[PDB]
């Protein structure tokens, strides 16, 4: 199965980055997404990429979030722009790849 | 043949996946739009 | 440019044209005073699943010839009662037809 | 006499301000029932 | 001690009469007010005869129902008037003698 | 016809609340304390009369006092057991003929 490892984290008192790299099938991924995982509370998507480049988001963060592949690291860029600092949770990225969903480890950042 | 296939088991996995967030999110709207209004 | 006009327990509709040329299409569920809603979905593939409500409830199928798709109403108890708006979608379009509804019991 | 008659105009006075909260507040609290038991 | 007892009942779909007896400190007439308590719903004061005469009901009735003192038995009716469903309820009768409370046995009033 | 004074601002870490009153003292019948947490509706807080009745709201034993002195035209109420929820805009009537009475209020604290 596809392994995928993450990246991003730290704390500052605006922008931060968040890639994460799959193991194997490089750009073997129709959809790929982030979900948010914030503490207690269940989980959900935040921004998604096709397989080939356009990018629907989560109204709760339109124009607040780059996403964009990268198949040189097979890391879709998950940019964290003007955060507002209450928004951090448990950040995980999934693959849907020959009709079978893969879940990534989840990462947490926050900043402010 | 191969991308129109991969594409078409991707196509299925979204239909399943939004089917479910549609039930639980309809029922969530069922149970607590019934109480608090 | 498509049109999908409704009919009909067990209710159907029509579209302009080029079934199986038509790509996705799922049918919704408008209880009153409440907001949209899905109900199943078929695809070109024949591959079909439901929504948890109305899941084992619903049964939904294609006919390739006459320009149709098919949804067949189930030992239904009157909480569905709602009305119900046939959809599909296109090269990235919506597509809404009028919708007709179903009562109670 | 005096102080008995202001004595009647205070019960009179408690019991009808009584009754306006009872009412008003009671038909609160069957709206608070009402749209969120 | 202070006894209290009522009279109604019975089905319906105009107007009736509810009762209470007293039974001792005949005429310690003071707030001699009666209660409403729907089923699950909470009890509520609603008519108020004091002890010299002034009536104040409660808004909830406010003008429908009449209420009496005749000390002639010393048993302060309350005119249910021209009754329509949700009253339907028990009924009870209240009094103050000497600042101490006293509680009736509650009637069950049914209408339409 | 009464007129209504009242005084208890600040913060301290002791604490302090009173009002006072105008007209034909001893006519001391139901006259209460009221309080109003900004933009909700008014509340009762404390009820004494001439006959040293003692009864408060359902949150204010333990944390309040009520006094009366006959003396100069008035009738004290003392916090006590700080907690700032209590800040709000206050009250302090009577009632005379079974009249509507009404003042102006005071404000409370946090630490």
């Amino acid at each position: 199965e596809v392994q995928l490892q993450e990246s991003g984290g730290g704390l500052v008192y605006d922008s931060l980055r968040l890639s994460c790299a799959s193991s194997r099938s490089i750009d073997g991924i129709n959809i790929m997404r982030w979900y948010r995982q914030a503490p207690g509370k269940q989980r959900g998507m935040v921004a998604v990429v096709t397989g080939w480049g356009s990018t629907n988001y989560v109204d709760s963060v339109k124009g607040r979030f780059i996403i964009s592949r990268d198949s040189a690291k097979d890391t879709v860029y998950l940019q964290m722009n003007n955060l507002k600092p209450e928004d951090t949770a448990v950040y995980s990225c999934n693959a849907i790849y020959r009709g079978s969903e893969y879940w990534g480890q989840g990462t947490q950042v926050t900043v402010s | 043949e191969a991308k129109i296939a991969e594409l078409q088991a991707t196509i299925e996995r979204l239909t399943s996946e939004a089917a479910l967030a549609e039930g639980a999110l309809e029922a969530a709207r069922r149970d607590r739009s019934r109480l608090q209004m």
